[PDB]
């Protein structure tokens, strides 16, 4: 969370007064043109990704009603029997 | 004494004919009937008035009175015709400001703005009522049927038309879309499905579409009912169309008062100031006025009174950070012997809650 | 005055020298134009200004001819299309959450109907299913299949289970509907449709400004995207939005920091960007400079030196953000599509059923 | 009032398929008017004016 | 550290990611950056 | 109506406003600041006296 307080980009260092400089500035324009880095940063970071309702608020009324299956059988068995030897 | 017209604190009502009106009584009980004040007619609008009485109570009329009778003085209550707070020349000052230094009042006791240039010329002693500045915005139910339209309505009644007869269409008739009816919303009739080869699966399917629309279009009336408009559509001066002046939106704030000097001080502020320093009004009650028939975007600087008139009108909102936190004192003259008793007796009148019980019956009457 | 004066105001704060502002005198931007540039690109190959302050994106061909300066922000090649209303996911007949509660709950009414079947036996079966299912969707009222009073407390609670569920379903939906997504039918350039809208949809228009670096850029990468959008080639700024506002114009694919300031504008409630950091060609504005007496340095140190301390972020903070950034909720017949699909999904499995 | 709230045991007034509509259209406003009454109880339990 | 890699003479580039402040620019140019972040604080989810 | 209003209790995970936030900027005890060392943060927290 936040805001970002420091746009930086990641650079190319080399040496100072390198001669190199203009052809490793030509080939990093180059890269944005064509959309190299882009391609990679999708090929990278959307491939390495990842993400209410459960049991505990649905498997909860269904243990309780299993339960009191039992129960339920038992009154009934003892209703059954009170009427027998009524 | 010298006192602004500002209907949130001092009201404008003339006197009748006899020289004086009864005020009327308030739910407390015991009205105090406000001194006679040599009021402009009309505040001066471009051209000259008689100088008529007029009867001004409003709210700063018992903090004179108090400060009368702590310290035995006798007052002399009258406006302004230009009606100006004070502010610097085009090497004077004008309006109240302007009375004060040319002597003519020793002291003003009126809700007036404190910034780096009054306080320089004259003492506020100690402020009675703390404002920080803030901005008014004039503020700009659902159907019957919430997310369905007349073509959804159309489609789900073709739709439920044709699971209809395609009900009896299966099972062989005139009964079935009776049945249809009477179990689409609750209700239910007697003789069910057949249950023969495959009635008894059309009916558990057709069991939960209600239920599961009756959902939808609950969760959709709520959702449309929780999407309260934005209020706090401008945050102060952090606010981009606030700091950077548009020529959509107009800025409006009372002229010569201490708006233009808190600009001033400022110098990143400028472009804040110079670029809508036309747009400028002299009085509040013409910019309530014009901003209440949707005329200006915005008023500022005002919070004190802004507040109060919001609270009447029950219109207008009010949002923007107090960037700018100060509070309305009682002006005397320089080296005024007075001002030592005037500061004490301020002081001994909001240690006790005067100002408060004060607030509480007058600007909490109008709540909105 | 604006943004660049402020950053050549604390350059000048920082190092002293003498400056004269001076307008482009032809075009806006650099242009390769039968091999002269032209805009600021091309007063600077003509040693008229030796600095150049702009919208001057950095580009290899721009680099190639006039040396440029470290970027300060952040800025590329973005589309701002929001004519579309697109509502939430029709996912109402079937949520991601509790995918396994209606398997649960489904392995129950068969266990509590195998249940009543075995207690009624010391059609059956088929009028359990059917209290069960009138008990569950309370759709109608069910038939009483038991007739005594002692088996009525397991269908009762039952019963209260299934009412208990159906609140809990309710209230999950209620809580799932005011998700404010607001997933658009919008993917970027690398999407065929923007790449050729004459093959996906004849109703696009890329919209694409010409005069400028982004143009170049668009037309070296793909030469159908700017054969493509030189049928619509727009003209200024204010009248491209204002083009985009009122529908004539489908898309704007113009600089990113523009189109950012266009949507944080007041014109731009319904006209917001991509919403992706992300951008096609990620660059600059730096600063062009000929580097003939070897000066980019002290300008590269100073801008360094100013991006450092908080005069960058609060000058942006400033002026770089817009308004109404970033529930809205809105119906469509796409939403509620989910229900209509699922019953005719059901209406084809119940007619292949009875075949 | 059956219809209008929890389904309770009916009773067979009505005889004939054309009586039914008005009790039709009666059940159909008794669940309306109930389900607007849930969501508004539901959009008012969020509200921030208690404290 | 690191940017002492690049001015004892052990390498010629610093090819990393690496965030650019305004000490690294003094003498050794970094070119142009080719990815862009801004600085986030990021906690424990509750 | 109490399980919409629950279920709709999103937890807050805006805790920290950036490095504007008054309770990080602020020191404190339970609070405790963690960066790379030897890194360009310190630079940064160093080039200004705020
Ligand atoms: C009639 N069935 C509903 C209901 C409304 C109010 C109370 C209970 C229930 Cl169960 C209709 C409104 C959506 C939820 C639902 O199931
Ligand atoms: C660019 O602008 C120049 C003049 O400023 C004009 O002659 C030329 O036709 C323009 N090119 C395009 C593609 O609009
Ligand atoms: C969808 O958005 C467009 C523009 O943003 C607007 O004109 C339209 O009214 C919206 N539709 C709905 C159903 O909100």
């Amino acid at each position: 969370t936040g805001e970002l307080f420091f746009r930086s980009g990641f650079g190319i260092g080399m040496r100072k007064d390198s001669p190199w400089k203009q052809n490793v500035s030509l080939s990093i324009l180059k890269s944005h043109e064509n959309g190299f880095m882009e391609d990679l940063d999708k090929t990278w970071v959307r491939y390495q990704e990842c993400d209410t309702l459960t049991f505990e608020n649905m498997a909860g009324v269904f243990m309780l009603v299993a339960g009191g299956i039992v129960a339920g059988i038992f009154l009934i068995f003892i209703e059954i029997a009170y009427k027998r030897h009524k | 004494i010298v006192t602004i017209h500002q209907e949130p604190f001092v009201y404008v009502k003339p006197t009748l004919s006899d020289g004086t009106c009864k005020e009327e009584f308030t739910v407390n009980g015991d009205p105090v009937k406000k001194v006679i004040c040599t009021g402009p007619n009309d505040t001066s609008p471009g051209s000259p008035r008689h100088t008529v009485p007029q009867c001004c109570y409003g709210f700063c009329i018992d903090l004179l009175i108090k400060l009368a009778r702590t310290m035995n003085f006798t007052y002399e209550v009258h406006l302004v015709a230009d009606g100006k707070f004070g502010t610097q020349e085009r090497k004077e000052w004008n309006g109240m400001m302007g009375e004060l230094l040319s002597g003519q009042a020793d002291m003003i006791v009126a809700p007036l703005t404190i910034n780096n240039e009054r306080a320089q010329y004259i003492e506020f002693s100690k402020p009675f009522k703390y404002q920080g500045l803030t901005i008014l915005v004039k503020k700009e139910l659902d159907s019957f049927m919430q997310p369905f339209q007349s073509t959804l309505w159309l489609l789900v009644g073709l739709s439920v038309h044709v699971v209809a007869v395609m009900l009896y269409l299966l099972d062989r008739l005139s009964s079935a879309m009776w049945f249809s009816w009477g179990v689409l919303l609750n209700s239910g009739i007697g003789e069910g499905a057949p249950r023969s080869f495959s009635a008894r699966i059309l009916g558990m399917v057709w069991a939960g579409f209600a239920m599961i629309i009756v959902a939808s279009y609950t969760a959709n009336l709520a959702a449309f009912l929780v999407l309260d408009r934005p209020e706090e559509r401008i945050t102060g001066i952090n606010d981009p169309r606030l700091r950077n002046p548009s020529d959509k939106f107009i800025y409006a704030t009372v002229k010569q008062s201490s708006v233009d000097i808190y600009f001033r001080r400022q110098v990143e502020l400028s472009t804040m100031y110079r670029h809508m320093e036309k747009h400028n009004y002299e009085s509040a009650a013409e910019a309530i006025q014009a901003v209440r028939d949707n005329k200006l975007h915005a008023f500022i600087w005002d919070s004190a009174v802004l507040e109060f008139e919001a609270s009447q009108k029950c219109d207008l909102v009010t949002t923007g950070e107090l960037f700018f936190r100060s509070g309305f004192g009682i002006g005397m003259r320089k080296d005024s012997p007075w001002k030592q008793n005037v500061s004490l007796s301020i002081l001994k009148s909001h240690e006790n809650g005067f100002m408060e019980d004060l607030d509480k019956t007058w600007v909490r009457y109008q709540e909105c | 005055k604006g943004f660049c004066i402020d950053i050549l105001k604390k350059i000048s704060k920082s190092v002293k020298f003498t400056y004269d502002l001076y307008l482009v005198t032809n075009g806006k931007h650099g242009k390769k134009i039968n091999g002269t540039w032209n805009g600021m690109i091309g007063e600077v190959v003509m040693k008229r200004a030796y600095m150049a302050v702009g919208s001057l994106t950095i580009n290899e061909e721009r680099s190639e001819v006039v040396d440029f300066s470290v970027p300060f922000i952040e800025t590329g090649i973005s589309v701002m299309v929001s004519r579309s209303n697109g509502t939430v996911s029709p996912s109402a007949f079937l949520e991601p959450f509790s995918a396994d509660v209606w398997v649960m709950m489904f392995v129950m009414l068969l266990i509590v109907s195998a249940v009543a079947v075995f207690v009624f036996e010391y059609f059956t079966i088929g009028k359990a299913i059917w209290l069960l299912w009138g008990l569950v969707f309370n759709n109608s009222v069910p038939v009483q299949n038991p007739k005594g009073t002692t088996s009525k407390i397991m269908v009762s609670v039952w019963a209260f289970f299934a009412v208990i569920f159906l609140a809990s379903y309710t209230a999950n939906l209620a809580a799932f509907m005011i998700q404010e997504e607001y997933v658009d039918q919008v993917s970027g350039l690398s999407d065929k449709k923007f790449q050729r809208p004459n093959d996906f949809s004849p109703p696009f228009r890329f919209g694409t400004v010409p005069n400028g670096s982004t143009e170049r850029n668009i037309r070296n990468n793909y030469a159908e995207m700017h054969a493509y959008m030189g049928k619509f080639n727009q003209r200024g700024v204010d009248d491209a939005l204002l083009s985009l506002k009122t529908g004539k114009l489908d898309a704007f694919i113009y600089d990113a920091a523009v189109l950012n300031y266009m949507a944080g504008r007041d014109e731009g409630c319904k006209l917001v960007t991509i919403g992706s950091g992300k951008v096609f060609a990620s660059t600059g504005y730096g600063i062009a400079i000929q580097k003939d007496s070897g000066w980019k340095r002290q300008v590269d140190l100073a801008i360094l030196q100013l991006f450092g301390d908080g005069e960058m972020e609060e000058l942006e903070a400033l002026w770089l953000t817009g308004i109404c950034h970033n529930m809205s909720s809105q119906l469509d017949i796409d939403n509620m599509a989910g229900v209509f699909y699922m019953l005719g999904a059901a209406m084809a499995l119940s007619l292949i059923t009875f075949i």
